[PDB]
RNA sequence: UGUAACGGGGCUAAACCAUGCACCGAAGCUGCGGCAGCGACGCUUAUGCGUUGUUGGGUAGGGGAGCGUUCUGUAAGCCUG
RNA sequence: CCCGGCGAGGGGAGUGAAAAAGAACCUGAAACCGUGUACGUACAAGCAGUGGGAGCACGCUUAGGCGUGUGACUGCGUACC
């Protein structure tokens, strides 16, 4: 079993007890996740719908990695100009993995 | 001593201190621009 | 992404040789290029090479069809101060058939230190010299 | 268990003795200061010195047995050195540099 | 004449390899005594290879 | 009165000094190239988030014109069948399909050769 | 001085000229995460939330505003064998 | 008291909370080379780094599928005032 679904701009294939990237959660580790967002499902024959997302269809996710990374430092500076700058960056993660692919 | 006391603010400049690098503005002649005496010595010309 | 790692285990070597008799000079390098190179099959390839072992076993006997035969020359600087060498295919060919295959095949793998580890896998037989006769070479006709 | 010998402030740079003191390092408990009978030079006296005391005197200064002891570190390293002024003409200075070493021996019961 | 900073430790170990070139022989037993002796040289006895070369 | 600069100046040669080690020579500690194994080094990283932008872009392109050549198509004309011939696209990264998928990419390939007139 | 007046090969068409449709093509356009400033539209006045619009590489010089350092006071305090 | 040339300079017992507190005695970082050990290093041309990585070594862990250290080799790459 593996199926195929969407979030914003971007979509995801995802199998049976998978884990996967996700963008940022924003209850964090709190609360377990689910997608009715699902567009393809296969176990046997590889099947693709034209219609919109499957009708009663449910993901079912829990969060297994999620925070802040660690912080860098990146800069900039133009030749024989006398100044330096400088930007500090951290970048968020989420990791989900899979509990349920259901129809 | 001050401690408990509330200060007061907006009435000095903060002051005569000269400029350390552009990012703050002013750089390495201070604001009186290259050279000549009116760069190194007060206004650099006589009455 | 990341799915495929190239090492021994998941590229195996099965060595094949393309037959130059008659064959064409630049047909046969549009060939050998590809074959070096790995690309002919379902593959992941990275600054490596996904390669099967491939070489060339009767080059004394490759062809050119047409004119350039016994018109137009291949320089080579000696390494002997400001000394070069000058010759034409069918007078080339007699002397260093070997060098014949290089020189058609190289333009058609890419530049410097990836070029040259793919490189290092080819070699080049006159006389049909069977120099790897353990490794059983699969015949390729073009 | 173990035993220490040093000579400081010696008559010599470490990299006179140094070349001695690596050879003789790998060696057999048959061999080492067996090796070390006949010597070359004033830099192996320097560490058979040290070397004939590690040895032997850690049977008043670690215990009665000696008879299965075996070297641990064998090592020399450069001292401080004494600064020192040489006659030119129209001085102006002109100066070398009087070295010494440090030599260290440790030998153990296991 | 120029030399940048210090010679690499790795090159002028490299050069010291070959400067004496020190090898163990191990020595050989003396022709008159239960003890090792020096090629071509004389005994702590005043010995050498079956003969005596010096008074005590 | 005098500045000790522990904490200021000697502070931001050890900010720099900090992140040297680990390299096949000088850079490991001498500070007047350590300070060029950041400042370069970041010159380079900068190079390295641009390429694995620009120029890696291309392994969405020309591994799959390779497979649509394998059907006797090239890139620039199956894009334009496979626009007129609507949906199964909207990312040129979904496209490995050209490796994991074959026979389904043929059929995606051979689609374009019924819209391409 | 030696490959050396396309960088070089291929190529009698694979050159030269112009033509017709496609594709590749920036740090920008464009989508999103975040920030400061300017201003509206919807709801609400701990003052925010929602959406839409828009500016943000800046050196001689002209303005605004932090973090450390040291002394002096707090310190008859607070940390410390 | 042990070692040696009644050496040189250490060590054993011993003074001491400490002898990296021994008159060459507060505490003590760097350049410089040095003792051990793990991974790495055997043809290949330019600021010695930046990214990728076969192999090897270390420590957890096994219903949707390890991380760390080290790294041949290779894409990218002509300092600073």
């Amino acid at each position: 079993m593996y199926a195929v679904f969407q979030s914003g701009g971007k979509q995801h294939r995802v199998s049976e007890g998978q884990t996967v990237r996700l963008e940022k959660l924003d209850i964090a580790t709190g609360e377990t996740v689910e997608f009715a967002e699902v567009l393809m499902i296969a176990n046997g024959e590889e099947v693709k719908i034209g219609v919109p997302f499957v009708d009663g269809g449910v993901i079912k996710a829990e969060v297994v990695a999620h925070g802040r990374g660690e912080k860098v430092k990146i800069v900039k500076f133009r030749r024989r100009k006398h100044y330096r700058k400088q930007q500090g960056h951290r970048q968020w993660f989420t990791d989900v993995k899979i509990t349920g692919i259901s129809a | 001593r001050l401690n408990t006391l509330s200060p007061a603010e907006g009435s000095k400049k903060a002051g005569k201190r000269l400029g350390r690098g552009i990012g703050s503005g002013l750089g390495k002649t201070g604001g009186r621009g290259h050279k000549g005496q009116k760069s190194r010595s007060g206004g650099g010309v006589r009455r | 992404m990341k799915t495929f790692t190239a090492k021994p285990e998941t590229v195996k070597r099965d060595w094949y040789v393309v037959d130059a008799t008659g064959k064409t000079l630049g047909r046969l390098a549009t060939e050998l290029a590809r074959r070096l190179r790995g690309k002919h099959k379902a593959e992941y390839t990275p600054h490596v090479d996904t390669g099967d072992y491939i070489i060339v076993l009767n080059a004394d006997k490759v062809a050119v069809t047409g004119n350039k035969r016994t018109d137009k020359v291949y320089y080579h600087h000696t390494g002997h101060i400001g000394g070069i060498k000058q010759a034409t295919f069918e007078e080339m060919i007699a002397r260093r058939p070997e060098r014949v295959i290089e020189i058609a095949v190289k333009g058609m793998l890419p530049k410097g230190p990836l070029g040259r580890a793919m490189f290092r896998k080819l070699k080049v037989y006159a006389g049909n010299e069977h120099n790897h006769a353990a490794q059983q070479p699969q015949v390729l006709d073009i | 268990m173990e035993t220490i010998a040093k000579h400081r402030h010696a008559r010599s740079s470490a990299q006179k003795v140094r070349l001695v003191a690596d050879l003789i390092r790998g060696k057999k408990v048959s061999q080492a200061l067996d090796i070390l009978t006949y010597t070359n030079k004033k830099a192996a006296v320097l560490v058979k010195k040290v070397l004939e005391s590690a040895i032997a005197n850690a049977e008043h200064n670690d215990g009665a047995d000696i008879d299965d002891l075996k070297v641990t570190k064998i090592f020399v390293d450069e001292g401080p050195s004494m600064k020192r002024i040489m006659p030119r003409a129209k001085g102006r200075a002109d100066r070398i540099l009087k070295r010494t070493s440090h030599i260290t021996v440790v030998v153990s019961d296991r | 004449a120029v030399q940048q900073n210090k010679p690499t430790r790795s090159k002028r170990g490299m050069r010291r390899s070959h400067d004496a070139l020190t090898a163990v022989t191990s020595l050989s037993v003396d022709k008159t005594s239960g003890e090792k002796h020096l090629r071509h040289h004389i005994t702590a006895d005043g010995y050498y290879r079956g003969r005596k070369v010096i008074a005590k | 009165a005098r500045v000790k600069r522990g904490v200021i100046a000697r502070a931001r040669h050890k900010k720099i000094l900090k992140q040297a080690k680990g390299y096949y020579g000088a850079r490991s500690r001498v500070y007047r190239v350590a300070f060029q194994a950041v400042i370069k080094a970041g010159q380079y990283a900068y190079r390295d988030r641009r390429q694995r932008k620009r120029q890696f872009r291309q392994l969405w392109i020309a591994r799959i014109n390779a497979a649509a050549r394998q059907n006797g198509i090239s890139y620039s004309k199956f894009i334009n069948g496979l626009k007129k011939a609507s949906v199964e696209i909207d990312r040129k990264i979904l496209a490995d399909i050209a490796v994991f998928d074959k026979v389904a990419f043929t059929a995606l390939v051979e689609k374009a050769k019924a819209a391409l007139a």
